[PDB]
């Protein structure tokens, strides 16, 4: 059952959305009170948690994983430098730009990956998809809706990031064909050599002062700390494997519009397990949302028997 | 993206008691966690309490029991109560505002820092 699984597109998407689900849960609602402002030495952490948790399965004998090779992590350095690539401008995008803003421009790149696909991996963009791409980014304008040099690096840091996620998962999604990686070796290997340059982007993007080390790493809590920083990366354990599950098995376009649509029952549950304002431009962002997601849908089954 | 400030700070005699306020502009729905700190002079900050969109405080033991830290969610304020204020609690007191975002790979963490409020109790 472990190959049927495997070779599954519904699957792969289905594990993906729970994968993503839970990861945002816990960061938002199991950790509440957490505050760490060292992103660069969290994401390294993550890293971490992720490689000695397969690891030690693999060590177990419970799974199995190609060994580590010098002329392969040199052909995966192009997309484990883009992976943090993605990190490091987001983060950058979002200290001039808020949320509603970047998801704006976060659902603008589905249009380039799909015509990024297009003219590398072959194939056309039908109408009836395309339409549902301009219906994902009505949904964030809907939902948004309801210093000049600052706001100018905003969508610098912004266009930057459209370019390395577009270009992240075109080279990704290329290099397990010519590889033949299994959806292990892809999170063995993104993980292994983001380590090294996520921890040297830390050591000079980021504030090693006493004060603000004191104040990420308080004396009195240190247990509190250290098992936040470790739930916090367990819970990216499912999104890294089912990350380069679902690119490997639909599309890069497919795995980034189920990216999109991950935010939709992150949106309702708000809605109705807590106080988020039920007006109309956000219950109409809701249902828009959905409709990209039941058209997109239909058109690859067109596009299927086209 | 996230401005704070601070209002209540002066001088009070020894015994006295004191209520400072911090209110929050700009993007108020990220924030997950505003506290307050102090910095005596000579030294360096020291935590005198934090709150969460939650009500879960944290103190610290030099003031455990007399700072009082609450939130009032209508005007995206946090008030400390400082009562039986000894000398010892002179310092320049500041805000924090945690903005905490999540997306496909993990957490970001944002800290804003208010202006300050210099205490003086004698």
């Amino acid at each position: 059952l472990a190959t049927r699984i495997s070779n599954s597109g519904p699957i792969s998407i289905a594990a993906y959305c729970l994968s993503s689900i839970l990861m945002t849960v816990t960061n938002k609602y199991v950790l509440s009170g957490f505050s760490f402002n060292l992103n660069f030495f969290l994401l390294a952490v993550q890293s971490i948690v992720c490689i000695v948790t397969i690891g030690s399965l693999k060590s177990l004998n419970i799974i199995t994983y190609r060994q580590f090779n010098k002329d392969e992590a040199k052909k995966w350095s192009p997309i484990a430098f883009l992976l943090v690539a993605m990190i490091y401008t987001s983060s950058k995008a979002l200290q001039y730009l808020s949320i509603p803003v970047y998801t704006i421009f976060k659902n603008l790149t589905i249009i380039l990956i799909a015509y990024g696909e297009v003219i590398w991996f072959g194939g056309k963009v039908t109408t009836m998809a395309l339409s549902s791409f301009l219906l994902m980014v009505l949904s964030s304008v809907i939902a948004y809706y309801g210093d000049a040099f600052a706001l100018y690096l905003g969508y610098f840091w912004m266009l930057t990031n459209c370019f390395a996620s577009a270009a992240f998962v075109l080279i990704m999604r290329k290099r397990i064909k010519l590889t033949n990686f299994k959806d292990f070796d892809t999170m063995y290997y993104n993980n292994l050599l983001s380590i090294p340059i996520l921890l040297i982007c830390s050591f000079i993007f980021e504030d090693w002062s006493s004060a603000n080390v004191s104040l990420n790493f308080p004396a009195d809590n240190r247990v509190t700390t250290i098992t936040a920083m470790i739930l916090s990366g367990a819970s990216s354990v499912g999104i890294s494997y089912c990350s380069a599950w679902c690119v490997r098995v639909t599309s890069s376009t497919t795995y980034s519009m189920v990216g999109a649509l991950n935010k939709l029952p992150i949106a309702l549950s708000g809605l109705i397990f807590f106080e988020a304002a039920v007006n109309f431009w956000s219950v109409s962002s809701i249902f828009v949302g959905f409709g990209a997601g039941l058209v997109y849908a239909v058109a690859k089954q067109k596009q299927q028997k086209e | 993206q996230v401005q704070l400030v601070e209002s209540g700070g002066g001088l009070v005699q020894p015994g006295g008691s004191l209520r400072l306020s911090c209110a929050a502009s700009g993007s108020i729905s990220e924030i997950n966690v505003m506290g307050w700190y102090r910095q005596a002079p000579g030294k360096q900050r020291e935590l005198v309490a934090r709150i969460t969109t939650g009500g879960s405080t944290n103190y610290a033991d030099s003031v455990k029991g007399r700072f009082t830290i609450s939130r009032d969610n209508a005007k995206n304020t946090v008030y400390l109560q400082m009562n039986s204020l000894k000398p010892e609690d002179t310092a320049v007191y500041m805000c924090n505002a945690h903005r905490r975002v999540v997306m496909e790979w993990g957490p970001l963490g944002y800290d804003y820092w208010g202006q300050g409020t210099q205490v003086t109790v004698s």
